[PDB]
């Protein structure tokens, strides 16, 4: 009965939210080796900024 | 943002050993410049007087 009113009542705001995050995850997903050569290089960066 | 930040960091990346260095450098010039900036700077002073 819980899972029951539960589905019942976050029905309707369920789409908005699960578009929304499709879109801003697929922002990132289409750019992964992009996005790990980011981090990579930041890495790099941030360690010869903290080590001085 | 993505694109032009990767652009930037690989150009840090390449002179990674020098930008270490440089700030290193950079820092002992400052401090040996700070302990003499009196007289450094009374003789400025006069010079331009």
């Amino acid at each position: 009965n819980v899972l029951s009113e539960t589905v019942d009542q976050t029905s309707p705001h369920l789409s908005a939210a699960l578009d929304g995050v499709a879109r801003f995850s697929e922002t990132i997903g289409k750019r992964d080796e992009d996005v790990k050569k980011l981090l990579a290089s930041a890495n790099k960066v941030a360690t010869v900024l903290g080590d001085r | 943002v993505i694109k032009n930040l990767n652009t930037v960091l690989d150009t840090t990346v390449r002179h990674q050993k020098q930008f270490d260095e440089t700030l290193v450098n950079f820092e002992t010039l400052i401090t040996g410049l700070k302990n003499r900036a009196d007289p450094i700077a009374t003789s400025v002073a006069d010079i331009s007087d």
